[PDB]
């Protein structure tokens, strides 16, 4: 039917507020949940619904600073929530030493960018530490885990590092060369791209793969023109009316921004349908409590609702900013990133 | 020990043996974000978490401890990583951590901190005799569980266990012949094992392959494994096949063979191929037909391809 | 969670 704006725009304001013990399990990524909200609030051009600056030293409560003698560097970057028990400390006084204290990935990439969103200028991060942090966290093959600790690795953590490297403006964050051994080695027979060598291609590794080179500035460098045509083939097969994320799968609403954004970055949305995608991301609009779902008549989330938006910007939806399909923030947020980046050079 | 749902179950903030700890509670500050209440009894495991590892006290206790707290959210990667310090330092019996990622497993599948849980253990085993059999009995539950897919080419890449897996691909194709999951296996196997470069092998997995398209004529992943261990070689290179193909378009057509065709046209003038004018116009007029009438929600695409077959071909 |  329609886009139920002002509804959607309550929804994220409740994400940001409290949320029942159900959700318990997203404790340890609440600062992506954040980053759903906010910068869905954003998409929407309604960030002036909530305290910028309160937000922001939340968001810094979670930076792993480097201790006095510097002895952790390889474990900075920023926390999923306050679950260790730390005391509140909004980047102010340097690092309390923590056995188990690190940064996530993940959260390092939502970090950055939820401030950049609100409006910050980053200078309370710790840019170098952070960089130490993730170059830690690169495999041997080129792909990263999500903490020091050890963890699963595959291209998810390529994107986030790519993200990272790309809003500090600095690449010294990674081995790039390797990085993109990784990603071309990720290329299924099929064409698409999966989340490691040999397993099977999927929507949400492609958008990974092909993003971060974008980011990187090579994607025409690593792809011959014969390649990315099959890997175009094999993204524009994913539109059923929605799209789905592997052959033989239902569609799911958040594809319309992980396939969309990948044939926005290889410069083929436009011949996709247009109207058949949108009738299905509104038909799993939840019109009583708003956000999206992955399925019609399904309950939405912060992800499917945020991930929806996002899809109906890609054909500019009526009352929704256009969002920047490799940064996975809004233009608006991508340009301010720019001026930030000059300001710096100087 | 003591289930969190046991009519005697105890918080530990009233339990002797944990008397001497003082408990560490989370403070969000001024102005929470994303705040997730908590009950007491959730509040209560995790206080005591903290305390715990605040301490990097690698106790008995503490062990018991994480039990509760990964009961109460699996999804914490640090209580993981702390489960496995402590299944170190204690030299606990890892046959029996294996019994209990087992049935965690399977509560939740989709858990990408208990998979890699599993994995850290088989690693430290060295034993996969287990693995082949659990992961089966998952993908019984869902055939496509990507986590699944994933431990299973790890487990069998590491300990070389290739023997079998040819014949579980095989089983599972008979059981959907539509499930995308099957047929990458099916690559996965082959292509390390004996290889495609054996031409009685390629002819075997090329037969087959129309073999499965012919019971299901409208199957995406049939046709990109077809495509995809022809299309390195040359599709141009099999003059046979192309006539095979047409030759099935009169019943057994779909978008899939259209395209298909399509591309070994477009190979064809890719190699200076004779009757160039007119290979272009046979494939011009497919992608129309795909455009019009058989993959029409690709309309502006399919048109985009002959536009770019035109400019490129002339 | 879904991605995490
Ligand atoms: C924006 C944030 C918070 C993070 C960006 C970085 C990440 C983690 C991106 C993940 C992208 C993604 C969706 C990868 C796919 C991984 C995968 C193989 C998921 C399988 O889940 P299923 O639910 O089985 O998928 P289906 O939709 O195919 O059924
Ligand atoms: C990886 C998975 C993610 C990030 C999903 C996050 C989902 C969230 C935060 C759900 C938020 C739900 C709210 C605010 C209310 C919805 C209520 C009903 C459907 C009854
Ligand atoms: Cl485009
Ligand atoms: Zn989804």
């Amino acid at each position: 039917l329609d886009f139920l704006r002002d509804r959607h725009v309550r929804f994220f304001q409740r994400c940001l507020q409290v949320l029942p013990e159900r959700y318990s399990s997203l404790e340890t990524s609440r600062l992506t949940i954040a980053f759903f909200a906010l910068s869905g609030l954003d998409m929407l051009d309604s960030l002036d619904v909530v305290n910028k600056d309160d937000i922001i030293e939340w968001i810094y409560s979670l930076q792993v600073l480097p201790t006095e003698d510097r002895s952790n560097l390889d474990r900075c970057g920023f926390r999923g929530s306050s679950y260790l028990g730390i005391p509140f400390n909004p980047s102010k006084n340097p690092g309390t030493a923590h056995p188990y204290d690190s940064g996530h990935i993940a959260m390092t990439y939502t970090g950055l960018s939820c401030l950049i969103i609100l409006g910050d200028d980053l200078s309370r991060v710790d840019k170098e530490a952070c960089l130490a942090g993730l170059r830690a966290l690169q495999l041997e093959d080129g792909s990263f885990c999500a903490v020091p600790e050890g963890s699963e690795n595959d291209m998810r953590f390529v994107y986030c590092a790519s993200c990272i490297c790309y809003m500090l403006n600095n690449w010294s964050g990674m081995d790039m060369k390797k990085a993109i051994s990784y990603i071309r080695r990720s290329m299924s027979y099929d064409n698409g791209l999966a989340q490691g060598a040999g397993l099977e291609s999927h929507g949400g590794s492609t958008f990974c793969g092909i993003a971060s080179l974008c980011l990187m500035g090579k994607l025409e460098e690593v792809f011959s023109e014969k390649e990315l045509n099959r890997i175009k083939r094999w993204c524009i097969m994913r539109q059923q009316n929605g799209y789905h994320g592997r052959p033989n799968k239902p569609v799911d609403t958040c594809y319309s921004f992980w396939v969309g954004a990948t044939l926005k970055l290889l410069k083929i949305f436009q011949y996709t349908n247009f109207e058949k995608n949108r009738n299905y991301i509104l038909s799993t609009q939840d019109r009583l409590v708003g956000g999206f779902a992955k399925w019609p008549d399904s309950h939405p989330d912060a992800l499917h609702a945020y991930f929806g938006i996002c899809g109906l910007s890609l054909m500019e939806e009526s009352g929704i900013c256009k969002v920047h399909p490799a940064l996975n923030v809004s233009t608006r947020t991508s340009e301010r990133l720019r001026d930030l980046h000059q300001s710096w050079k100087t | 020990f003591l289930s969190l749902d046991s009519p005697t179950y105890v918080l530990y903030r009233d339990r002797a043996e944990w008397a001497d700890i003082d408990p560490v509670p989370q403070n969000d500050g001024p102005s929470p974000v994303v705040q997730i209440i908590y009950s007491e009894k959730f509040r209560d495991v995790y206080d005591y978490f903290r305390a715990v590892l605040q301490r990097d006290e690698r106790s008995e206790r503490a062990f018991k401890l994480t039990r509760d707290a990964i009961e109460l959210n699996a999804a914490n990667y640090t209580v993981w990583h702390f489960r496995r310090v402590l299944l170190r330092s204690l030299q606990k019996d890892l046959q029996e951590e294996m019994n209990y990622i087992i049935a965690i497993i399977e509560e939740q599948p989709k858990n990408y901190q208990v998979w890699h849980h599993r994995r850290v253990l088989v690693e430290w085993l060295k034993d996969p005799s287990q693995e082949l059999e659990f992961i089966a009995d998952i993908l019984n539950q869902d055939a496509k569980n990507y986590h699944a897919w994933q431990h299973r080419q790890w487990v069998i890449q590491e300990f070389r266990l290739w023997d079998n897996e040819l014949q579980y691909v095989d089983q599972l194709l008979k059981e959907d012949v539509r499930n995308n999951s099957v047929w990458n296996q099916r690559h996965f196997v082959i292509s390390n094992t004996t290889g495609y470069s054996d031409r009685a092998v390629l002819e075997r997995e090329v037969q087959y392959t129309l073999e499965m398209i012919k019971l299901v004529p409208h199957n995406e992943s049939a046709w990109n494994y077809l495509k995809g261990i022809l299309q390195d070689r040359g599709l141009s290179r099999y003059p046979n096949l192309l006539n095979q193909l047409l030759d099935l378009q009169p019943s057994h057509s779909s978008p899939y063979l259209i395209a298909f065709l399509v591309d070994i046209y477009e190979d064809m003038l890719e190699n200076q191929c004779d009757n160039k004018e007119d290979i272009l116009n046979k494939a011009l007029e497919l992608c129309e037909i795909l455009a019009k009438e058989k993959d029409t929600i690709r309309k502006e695409y399919w048109r985009y391809i002959g536009r770019s077959l035109q400019s490129k071909h002339s | 969670c879904v991605i995490l």
